[PDB]
RNA sequence: UUUACUUAUUCAAUGAAGCGGAGCUGGAAUUCAUUUUCCACGUUCUAGCAUUCAAGGUCCCAUUCGGGGCUGAUCCGGGUU
RNA sequence: UCUAAGGGUCGGUACGAUCAACUUAGAACUGGUACGGACAAGGGGAAUCUGACUGUCUAAUUAAAACAUAGCAUUGCGAUGGUCAGAAAGUGAUGUUGACGCAAU
RNA sequence: GCUUGUGACGGCCCGUGAAAAUCCACAGGAAGGAAUAGUUUUCAUGCCAGGUCGUACUGAUAACCGCAGCAGGUCUCCAAG
RNA sequence: GAUGGGGAAGCUCCGUUUCAAAGGCCUGAUUUUAUGCAGGCCACCAUCGAAAGGGAAUCCGGUUAAGAUUCCGGAACCUGG
């Protein structure tokens, strides 16, 4: 049964700190608490501990990435123009 | 194909001699009531011989080079095969499934491998097989 | 601090050169659902630690006495 | 660990006593491995310059 | 592609699934061609291209991880490297892989 | 069970016999 | 009066930095001969979480070229860098996420961070959590690139000046709300004495320039000149404009 | 008012390890008599390994068990960078 | 004074036996209508002013609407630097720091 | 059941929650070595030695600090029905 | 908090691996005698700082007017040689 309509994880904070500062931390503590997939070992066992870090539970890999996501959206389009540009040194 | 068979060198990866290369001399390929799994008899390197230069003149040199080998029942899920080769024949007969059980006999069939394999370290031959493998 | 099981090394621990006392322990114990029989440990003092020996059986208790070297002294209970 | 005997402390295997005998067999499989490619690494380029 | 003719060899041919029982069947040279995922370890990749080049088994690199190399062989579970022993219908082994 | 399903030991007996009386009496008209 | 808050700062008793827990000072590797002419391999052996630190730091470990023995360095983790992997530190290393190389061997456009000012000085710009500079153009003549700073400046400095390629892990930290003094509490535990701050406005005329009066109000403007006195610089100092700016910022 | 300089002075780094110059080897490169020029010059699928003044090659000792040069590892200048 | 339900171990398509737990529910009967019998143990509701809240201070007259707070905003600074310390110094704090940072409001 | 120890886990962080002395193992193969007898004191047993300073009692409505044999203040362990 | 250094008229201040020529370790040669000299190593570079942190190793019974895991009896363990 759903016992909460719209506060979520946010429910233990209870009515403190307004509606709107509680709404933009559960986007944020939901996905620091989520799992992930490991780009390695293709299972769903990467999980945050000591923010920037991603460790998957077995596997044993660990992964800097963001303080909140696994991978952070400006790193993403980062990752792409250093590929991008990597081919134009050999062709 | 089949490849392992009494000519394959191949490498133990565990127990006491992993690490160590072996030669395979009598593969059984599957069964046996001692051995439920595919096994193959080998015969190895416990201590390779020792760097050898030309300083060492005639009374460390014949110490140095001292080969002690052992004669083993391994699975071939704990070999490693090589793509190298090694004659067998000089001493396919002195190891078998009886040269074991009674035990006793296991020293006359180490002596005759220990005696061949140091011929073959002499005059070069199969200088990959007493090389040590360094990990 | 320490069991010893078998009667042939047990003298030998009595002629070890370092020893000078042993005893003599006379215990009464009840069988597992019987009788109760007549339990003996002998007690050797070594220089590091104490040996004992417990005999079940009357019977090698009084023919394991005789085997005591006379150089050792014997303390009865 | 100093006053007891030496076959508490380690095992009979290269690294006995320093690694967990998995991590031997990735690091031989490795080492074989590797210097295998090693030397098909040399073959290759010994006659790629020469066959220009 | 390469995805309709590993449909043709799971119903009309044999095949093997996993590392453990691969080596195996390669060891006994029952094996045709071997498919290995992309996400494989490398260590593990190439024991299996050393193990197939000793035995002159083809070797094919799937271009997936293998959670969809599983789904490939039907199966919903993931398969890090599938084994073909005999092939049924299909030509994977006359086409380009 | 996990969720509750069987609120004590005899309940799950029960619902075993009938499950088992649910498997044999379709394989009959089979 | 009295000697106010910010002067008391930099006697450095209580307002010293809390290094206990701190697993060493993040730089590169000294600049050797490896470096300037060729490359050196190094593995990442583990990426650990730094105390007081908002950015998590990478352990790894190269081989010494002049004695047998394992030097491990303490590298500032970069997103997409994961441990085991190769981490290849010269001029002549590839371009790829985590390497270290020369700012004059990167092409235009290139996205680094844990950039030298000059050369060996080990890391000195693109360093905090999430941040990154820009290489917009270079000169090879008179060997200088210009780069793009995080904080908008533009930038001139040396070809020989080594940055590892990439973005600083943990962005997108000040993002979240800390919703209580106890989380801020924690945050500053770890870093210094600077936390909880009074106003100086509540204060009385001994304790702060701002302090005094009937009312809670400054008194006086609160732009503060550039060649003010310590004990005069509360406030905005050197401001050259005040408000709330209406539109947007960013400057092209 | 600009610009240049060896060193005075100032800043930084490193248990001051490879700087500067020349020369080899190859090639890009073009010859209008021959090189009038320029870059490269042992390591990138992999969480293995790398140390005993280095093995080899060659030359000496006084053969004996070993000891010593050159090369391997271009030369020149002592400005740590 | 009773009733019902909640378990364990040996033999499990003829399932009865046997040992061990205080938990809950229900029904009669009974009394000088008493029964959380001593002990222990929330007064509540309708509004206004004010501070968001937890927290903090005038030890020995003022605990608050005061301070702090999260949030919001402004400013300075790319190290040959910003802010500050020291009589000086081949001196120091922030700084084991580097703009998602530090410093000042 | 109470107290306590411990094990495998789970939750929490923009907080991920000491250092060193010290001990052990492994890699490495320097050196040292047997057959008419040499090599082991991480196997067993046997032998010797272990100094200096503190050690009583109270720890509080009477042994501490408060002018005191002051209803004040002062850290902690053990915890029956 | 010394030393090397740098400040300060000076009492003294800065600074702690710091712009330093900052040392002893396994021994092997010696059979004139005691520890000269022969190689190779290691560059950590004072010291102070916890009777609640780290840490080699003891228990039971008995005993005094007042002491004990310390004495006595019995049974152990560690370190050094
Ligand atoms: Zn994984």
């Amino acid at each position: 049964a759903k016992r909460t309509k719209k506060v979520g994880i946010t429910g233990k904070y209870g009515v403190r700190y307004g509606s709107s500062l509680r709404r933009q931390v559960k986007k944020l503590e939901i996905q620091q608490h989520a799992r992930y997939d490991c780009s390695f070992c293709g299972k769903k066992t990467v999980k945050r501990g000591a923010a920037g870090i991603w460790t998957c539970s077995c596997c044993k890999k660990t992964v800097a990435g963001g303080a909140y996501t696994v991978s952070t959206a400006a790193a993403a389009t980062v990752r792409s123009t250093i590929r991008r540009l990597r081919e134009m040194v050999e062709a | 194909a089949k490849f392992l068979k009494a000519g394959k060198v191949a490498v133990v990866v565990r127990g006491r001699y992993a690490g160590k290369k072996v030669v395979i001399v009598k593969p059984h390929d599957e069964g046996s009531k001692s051995h439920p799994f595919g096994h193959a008899l080998v015969a190895g390197i416990e201590r390779y011989p020792l760097k050898v230069t030309k300083k060492h003149g005639a009374k460390k040199v014949a110490k140095r080079t001292k080969i002690k080998p052992f004669i083993k029942v391994v699975n071939y899920n704990h070999l490693l095969p090589t793509r190298y080769t090694l004659d067998v024949e000089a001493f396919k007969s002195v190891v078998s499934t009886e040269t074991f059980e009674q035990p006793s006999q296991r020293e006359e069939a180490k002596k005759v491998v220990k005696k061949a394999f140091e011929e073959r370290h002499q005059a070069g031959k199969n200088q990959w097989f007493f090389s040590k493998l360094r990990f | 601090a320490r069991e010893i099981t078998d009667i042939k090394q047990f003298l030998e621990l009595t002629r070890r050169a370092d020893v000078k006392t042993a005893t003599v322990k006379i215990n009464k114990k009840l069988n597992k659902a019987g009788k109760p029989f007549r339990q003996t440990k002998f007690k050797v003092r070594g220089s590091s630690s104490l040996y004992t020996l417990v005999i079940n059986d009357a019977g090698k208790a009084k023919k394991l006495i005789q085997s005591l070297p006379p150089t050792l002294k014997v303390n009865r209970l | 660990y100093a006053t007891v005997s030496k076959t508490h402390k380690t095992v009979s295997r290269a690294y006995g006593g320093s690694r967990c005998a998995n991590c031997v067999k990735e690091r031989i499989i490795r080492a074989f491995l590797i210097e295998e490619q090693k030397i098909v690494k040399k073959v290759v380029k010994e006659q790629t310059e020469a066959a220009k | 592609s390469i995805n309709q003719k590993l449909a043709l060899v799971i119903k009309s041919g044999k095949y093997t699934l996993g590392y453990k029982s691969t080596v195996k069947s390669l060891r006994q040279g029952k094996s045709k061609l071997i498919i290995i995922a992309a996400n494989t370890p490398v260590l593990r990749k190439s024991e299996l291209e050393y193990y197939a080049m000793l035995s002159k088994t083809k070797v094919y690199y799937f271009q997936g991880g293998n959670n969809e190399l599983g789904t490939a062989v039907g199966k919903l579970f993931r398969v890090g490297v599938v084994s073909i022993l005999e092939a049924g219908d299909s030509d994977i082994l006359t086409t380009l892989a | 069970s996990k969720g509750n399903a069987f609120k004590h030991k005899r309940a799950l007996v029960e619902h075993i016999i009938q499950a088992k009386a649910d498997a044999q009496r379709e394989k009959a008209l089979n | 009066g009295r000697v106010i808050r910010n002067q008391r700062k930099g006697a450095g008793s209580i307002f010293t930095s809390h290094t206990r827990l701190r697993q060493g000072a993040a730089k590169l590797r000294t600049l050797d001969y490896a470096e300037r002419h060729g490359y050196i391999r190094g593995i990442v052996k583990q990426i650990v979480h730094d105390s007081g630190r908002g950015a998590p730091l990478a352990k790894v470990v190269f081989r010494d070229p002049y004695k047998y023995r394992l030097r491990e360095e303490i590298f500032i983790a970069n997103e997409g860098v994961h441990t085991g992997q190769f981490i290849y530190a010269g001029k002549k290393a590839s371009l790829n996420v985590g390497n270290v190389l020369p700012l004059g061997s990167v092409p235009e456009g290139t996205i680094v961070s844990n950039v030298e000012e000059k050369p060996g000085d080990r890391g000195a710009l693109a360093r905090a959590s999430g941040n990154y500079v820009i290489i917009i153009g270079h000169n090879p003549d008179e060997n200088k690139t210009r780069v793009r700073l995080p904080s908008g400046a533009k930038k001139v400095i040396s070809s020989d000046a080594r940055g590892v390629i990439g973005v600083i892990a943990g962005g997108g930290r000040v993002d979240k709300p800390l919703l209580k003094a106890g989380r801020a509490f924690h945050k500053y535990r770890l870093k210094r004495n600077s936390w909880p701050k009074t106003r100086g406005v509540a204060m009385n005329p001994v304790d702060h320039p701002h302090g005094g009066g009937n009312h809670q109000h400054i008194g006086k403007a609160s732009t503060i000149s550039r060649g003010a006195v310590s004990g005069q610089k509360a406030g905005l100092i050197a401001a050259r404009r005040t408000g709330l700016l209406r539109g947007s910022q960013k400057t092209q």
